[PDB]
């Protein structure tokens, strides 16, 4: 039941470990275009929230 | 571990065959080459090569 | 020149590149960082089905 966009659902993420590499097998992932930091180097980041 | 794979599976995780073609184009006696009919060599006279 | 053919899945195709890192990019095929050449990719589920 993904939102509407005109109302988009904000999901904040707690305190946790988290590892960008299971993403790749929940969804086709047509587009992964990432503005900021590199798609390939995430995973050996800490982020504020 | 495997890949089986059925049509019935979506977008993203279907099977992309990938080639890579790694040339070294660099300073040695060149092996492939493009079709090219060479022409004549000239001396002592100025022209592009 | 030398071609390097092989299938992935499709989300790893980005990950044939240069520089990169992730499952494919570390422990089963690596691309220099100072690669020249050209990568072709396809789809595939003609016959892997």
């Amino acid at each position: 039941r993904f939102a509407s966009v005109y109302a988009w659902n904000r999901k904040r993420i707690s305190n946790c470990v988290a590892d960008y590499s299971v993403l790749y097998n929940f969804a086709p992932f047509f587009a992964f275009k990432c503005y900021g930091v590199s798609p390939t180097k995430l995973n050996d980041l800490c982020f504020t929230n | 571990q495997s890949y089986g794979f059925r049509p019935t599976y979506g977008v993203g995780h279907q099977p992309y065959r990938v080639v890579v073609l790694s040339f070294e184009l660099l300073h040695a006696p060149a092996t492939v080459c493009g079709p090219k009919k060479s022409t004549n060599l000239v001396k002592n006279k100025c022209v592009n090569f | 020149v030398y071609a390097d053919s092989f299938v992935i899945r499709g989300n790893e195709v980005s990950q044939i590149a240069p520089g990169q890192t992730g499952n494919i990019a570390d422990y089963n095929y690596k691309l220099p960082d100072d690669f020249t050449g050209c990568v072709i990719a396809w789809n595939s589920n003609k016959l892997d089905s």
